[PDB]
């Protein structure tokens, strides 16, 4: 069915360029957009920036100019990310991801190996929950994230070796397939995303996201663990 | 066919012959089902626009053209509380 096929693992010397490819099947590439996200080992989600393949337009966060170059092929249905003069600090795992109201598909990730403005405020870092008991994450925004009356707030699930799934998007409104148990609401500047109640399954990394306007900032993660009933 | 029961998500931002270019995702597993489209005011009480797309209908998990009433209106694309409500603000008429 809908698929982001990204290339194999890349083994880069310092100083040197790469170029990661994400293959669209299942949709036409130019109906909406692909942006491009940067997690280094153990880390956050970085919104490197978005492409519009209908009319070439791209946008970056500020941090990766410079850095990062995003390209898309319409007649090949693929989107291209290109790294310069890498650095020890680009080694991570890139994902490549589809939409505006939440990335409900991503790429599997491709693992870059380099050889020897809005502020989202997420909290907790880490909450240790008993089981059956609730538990709520909590994400402020420094500016308004609405767009035609709607909160583009959106919330993502991260588990162990796994690219992150799409919960919530719109503050509110729960993704296909995510049990009942999980809920999300707010307005203004102020998110929270509660689970109730709370199971051996929800042992993962949450992540808000904000998409009204670039960039398309991530909050710094929440590590959901169990701890005695 | 029966109408959309679930809610849309926008593919892109809304695209302004006056007319506004609405591009809409299903979120659903009811289809083939037709579009469900009605406007209101600022107070969410129904306002009556103009789409202009004949028939709206989700083939597969569509481009939706409608004229917005002059000032403030809500588009929506869907029934009950899940549907999607575009605010939006015409200018004039002139």
């Amino acid at each position: 069915v809908k698929l982001l096929e990204q290339s194999g693992a890349e083994l880069v010397k310092p100083g040197a360029s790469v170029r990661l490819s994400c293959t669209a099947s299942g949709f036409n590439i130019k109906d909406t957009y692909m942006s491009w996200v940067k997690q280094r080992p153990e880390q956050g989600l970085e919104w490197i920036g978005r492409i519009d393949p209908a009319n070439g337009d791209t946008k970056y966060d500020p941090k990766f100019q410079g850095k990062a170059t995003i390209t898309a092929d319409t007649s090949s249905n693929t989107a291209y990310l290109h790294l310069s003069s890498l650095t020890s600090g680009d080694t991570a795992v890139y994902y490549c991801s589809r939409g505006w109201e939440g990335f409900a598909y991503w790429g599997q990730g491709t693992l870059v190996t380099v050889s020897a403005e809005l502020v989202m405020t997420q909290t907790p870092a880490s909450l240790a929950v008993s089981l059956g008991q609730r538990a709520t994450i909590s994400c402020r925004a420094s500016e308004n994230v609405d767009r035609y009356g709607n909160s583009f707030m959106h919330w993502y699930q991260q588990k162990a070796g796994q690219p992150p799934k799409l919960l919530i998007y719109r503050a509110s409104n729960l993704e296909s397939g995510i049990p009942a148990r999980f809920s999300g609401s707010g307005s203004r500047t102020d998110f929270t995303l509660t689970i109730n109640p709370v199971e051996a399954d929800d042992v993962a990394t949450y992540f808000c996201q904000r998409s009204n306007e670039v960039p398309w900032t991530f909050g710094g993660g929440t590590k959901l663990e169990i701890k005695r009933p | 066919y029966a109408m959309c029961l679930n809610t849309f998500v926008l593919k892109k931002e809304v695209s302004e012959h006056g007319t506004i270019l609405i591009k809409v995702e299903y979120k659903g597993e009811d289809a083939p089902c037709k579009i469900p489209f009605s406007t209101e005011d600022g107070q969410g009480k129904a306002h009556n626009g103009r789409l202009i797309t004949a028939n709206p209908v989700v083939t597969k998990k569509v481009n939706i053209e409608a004229e917005p009433p002059f000032g403030e209106s809500n588009i929506v694309i869907g029934i009950g509380d899940k549907a999607l409500k575009i605010n939006w603000y015409r200018k004039g008429p002139f």
